[PDB]
C-alpha cells in the first residue's frame, strides 16, 4: 500500500529511467554483489570478473527483460499478482530460483536508481519503492509451492 | 563464539542422537521442505516425497557433517573446509535457508531428546547451528 | 491460509496444551536463546541465567497473558489481522517492541511444542503451526508504523 | 573476509565522504526510519521528524563509529569493542536491524558517489558494512 504520494512519485521517476540499460545494471551488479546468484546463469558465459559480468552481453539483454516485467507491474500496483502469477510459475517450476534473491535484485534496484538519481532518489522516494520491489518479489514468489 | 558450556552442551546433546544422526537429518530435511517449500528449489533433482532414498541419503549426510563439526568444536573453519567450498562454489544456496534448515534441525531434536533439550541446552545448540552456518557461508563472496 | 487438515490438525493439538505452562515456558526460553529480548524486561529482575529466567515469576505471568491472546486468536485463524489490530498499535505505540520479537517468539513455541509432544508433533502438524506463527506475527506487525 | 582489494575500495569510497560525516549518517538513518518504520521502535526517545537536530546528531555519531571502523580494518573486533558491547548488553537492537540501517548507508553513498560507486565498489562496502555488522552484533549471546 504505496498512499497516493507515494504512487505519484514512483511514477515521476521511473518516466526517466531508461529500463534498457538500468536493467542491465541491476542484474549485473546483483551477480557482482551476490556472486552466489551466479548459479541461475551458467548459459550466460563468462561471468567471473566484475567487469566480464558488466559487459555481458546475455547480462544486458536479460536485464532489459527483467526490468520490462518490472516496469509493466509499475501500471498495476493494486494488482501485481496479475501481472506476475505467469513468471512466478515459471521461476518456481521451470528455473527453480530460490525467491530469496527477488528481495536481493529489488535492493540492488534501489541501489541503481540511487546511483543514476542522486539526490532526486530521496528518502521518501526510497521508501515508496521500498514497498514497490517488496510488493514485485512478493508476487513473483505467490505460485511457489 | 561457542562457550565451554556451550561445547559440553551439544557434545552431550549430540552424542545422544548417535546412530540415529541420519533418520534425524533426513526428518529435519523433510520438516524444512514442508514448513518452508521455496526450500525444494535447491532439490529440483530429488524425489522429495516422505520416505524417499534421496533424501534418506542426503539426512545421513547432514548428519554426519555435524558430527564432524561436534567432533572439531575449536576447529570448525578448518574441519569444515571442503565443505564451506562446495556451498560457496557450487551448491550456492542463499544464506537464509542456513536458518530455516537449523530450526528444523532444533525442532527434531526437540522431539527426539524430552530429557536433554534443557532451555540451556536449546541456547547452546542454536549457538552452535548458527556457527556452523556461518563458516559453511563463510566463502560466499 | 492453512488448508482444512491443518485447520484440524492445529485445534488437535492446541486441545492439549496447558497455555499458561506452555506460555511461561515459551518466553522463559525467548529470554534464555536470544538475550537481547530481554531488553523490555528490565523491571522483572535478574534474567541472568536460565534457571533465574525460567522460574522467574513475572516471566511466567507474562508467557501466560502472551500465549493467552495467541490462543484466544487461534479461533480466528481467518481473521487474525482483526483479532490483533487493537494488540499490534499497543506494541508499536506503547511498547514499542520490534516485530522481529513476534517472529523469534513464534519459532521458540514451534520448538516448545515438539520438546513437549515429540512425535505427535510431526512435520505436517509443523508446519500447520509455522502457518499459525508467522500469521500471527503479521498480524501483531500489521499496524506498525 | 575483507580482501586487500576491498580495504581500498572501503578506504577510497569513504575517503571522499570526509567532511560530510554529520550529513551521510542522518541521511542513511532518515532513509531507515522511513523505509523500515519497525526501526523507529529502537528510538521512541528521539525526535525523528525531518532535519531534527536529534537525528543529526546521531548520524554524526554513526559516521564517526564507521569513519574509524575504516581506520581500523585490520583490528575491527578491537576497535569496535565499546560499540559491540553497547549495542549486544544495554541497546539490545534485533541482529535484523543491521541489515536494513547497511542497506540504507549503502544506498546513501550511491547517492552522493556517482564517481566512485562502480559494481566492485558496491561489492566491497556491501562486504564492509556486513563485517561491522557482525562485529557489532558479536557480543548477542
Ligand atoms: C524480482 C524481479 C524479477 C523479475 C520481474 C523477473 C522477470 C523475468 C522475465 C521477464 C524472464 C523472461 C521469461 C520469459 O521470457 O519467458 C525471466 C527469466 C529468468 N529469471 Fe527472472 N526475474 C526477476 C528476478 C530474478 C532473479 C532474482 C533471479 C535469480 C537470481 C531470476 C532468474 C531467472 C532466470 C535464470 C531466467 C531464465 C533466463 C534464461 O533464459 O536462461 N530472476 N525473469
Ligand atoms: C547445517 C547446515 C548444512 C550442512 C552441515 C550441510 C551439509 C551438506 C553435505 C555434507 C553435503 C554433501 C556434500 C558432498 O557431496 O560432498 C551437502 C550437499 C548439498 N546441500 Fe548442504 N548442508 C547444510 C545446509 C544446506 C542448506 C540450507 C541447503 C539449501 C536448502 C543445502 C543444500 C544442499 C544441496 C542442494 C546439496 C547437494 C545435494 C545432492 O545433489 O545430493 N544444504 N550439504
Ligand atoms: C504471540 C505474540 C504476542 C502476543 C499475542 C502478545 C500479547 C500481549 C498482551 C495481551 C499484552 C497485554 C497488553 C495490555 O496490557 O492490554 C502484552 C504486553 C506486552 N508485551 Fe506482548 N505479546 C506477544 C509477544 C511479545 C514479545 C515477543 C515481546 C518482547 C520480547 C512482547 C512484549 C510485551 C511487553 C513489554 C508488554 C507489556 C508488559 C507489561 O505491561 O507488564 N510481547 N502482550
Ligand atoms: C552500522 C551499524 C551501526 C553503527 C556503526 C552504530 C553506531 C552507534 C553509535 C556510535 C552510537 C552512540 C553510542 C554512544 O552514545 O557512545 C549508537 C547508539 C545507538 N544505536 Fe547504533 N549503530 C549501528 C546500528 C544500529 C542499528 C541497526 C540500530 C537499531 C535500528 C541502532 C540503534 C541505536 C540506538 C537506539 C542508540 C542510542 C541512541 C541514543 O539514545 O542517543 N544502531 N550506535
Ligand atoms: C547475532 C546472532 C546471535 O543473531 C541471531 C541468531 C539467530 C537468530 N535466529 C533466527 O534468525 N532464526 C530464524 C529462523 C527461521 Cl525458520 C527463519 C529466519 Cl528468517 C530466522 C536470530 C538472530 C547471530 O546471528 O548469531
Ligand atoms: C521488507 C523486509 C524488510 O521485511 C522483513 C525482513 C525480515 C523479516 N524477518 C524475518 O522473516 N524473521 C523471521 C524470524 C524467524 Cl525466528 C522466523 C521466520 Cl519464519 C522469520 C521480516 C520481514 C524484507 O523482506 O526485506
Ligand atoms: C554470507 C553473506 C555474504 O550473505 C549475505 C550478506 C548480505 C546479504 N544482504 C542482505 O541480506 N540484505 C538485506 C537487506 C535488507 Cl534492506 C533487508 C534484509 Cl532482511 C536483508 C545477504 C546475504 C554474509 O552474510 O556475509
Amino acid at each position: 500500500h504505496l498512499t497516493p504520494e507515494e504512487k505519484s512519485a514512483v511514477t515521476a521517476l521511473w518516466g526517466k529511467v531508461n529500463v534498457d540499460e538500468v536493467g542491465g545494471e541491476a542484474l549485473g551488479r546483483l551477480l557482482v554483489v551476490y556472486p552466489w546468484t551466479q548459479r541461475f546463469f551458467e548459459s550466460f558465459g563468462d561471468l567471473s570478473t566484475p567487469d566480464a559480468v558488466m559487459g555481458n552481453p546475455k547480462v544486458k539483454a536479460h536485464g532489459k527483460k527483467v526490468l520490462g516485467a518490472f516496469s509493466d507491474g509499475l501500471a498495476h500496483l493494486d494488482n501485481l499478482k496479475g501481472t506476475f502469477a505467469t513468471l512466478s510459475e515459471l521461476h518456481c517450476d521451470k528455473l527453480h530460483v530460490d525467491p530469496e534473491n527477488f528481495r536481493l535484485l529489488g535492493n540492488v534496484l534501489v541501489c541503481v536508481l540511487a546511483h543514476h538519481f542522486g539526490k532526486e532518489f530521496t528518502p521518501p522516494v526510497q521508501a515508496a519503492y521500498q514497498k514497490v520491489v517488496a510488493g514485485v518479489a512478493n508476487a513473483l514468489a505467490h505460485k511457489y509451492h | 563464539v561457542l562457550s565451554p558450556a556451550d561445547k559440553t552442551n551439544v557434545k552431550a546433546a549430540w552424542g545422544k542422537v548417535g546412530a540415529h544422526a541420519g533418520e534425524y537429518g533426513a526428518e529435519a530435511l523433510e520438516r524444512m521442505f514442508l514448513s518452508f517449500p521455496t526450500t525444494k528449489t535447491y532439490f529440483p533433482h530429488f524425489d522429495l516425497s516422505h520416505g524417499s532414498a534421496q533424501v534418506k541419503g542426503h539426512g545421513k549426510k547432514v548428519a554426519d557433517a555435524l558430527t564432524n563439526a561436534v567432533a572439531h568444536v575449536d576447529d570448525m573453519p578448518n574441519a569444515l573446509s571442503a565443505l564451506s567450498d562446495l556451498h560457496a562454489h557450487k551448491l550456492r544456496v542463499d544464506p537464509v535457508n542456513f536458518k530455516l534448515l537449523s530450526h528444523c534441525l532444533l525442532v527434531t531434536l526437540a522431539a527426539h531428546l524430552p530429557a536433554e533439550f534443557t532451555p540451556a541446552v536449546h541456547a547452546s545448540l542454536d549457538k552452535f547451528l548458527a556457527s556452523v552456518s556461518t563458516v559453511l557461508t563463510s566463502k560466499y563472496r
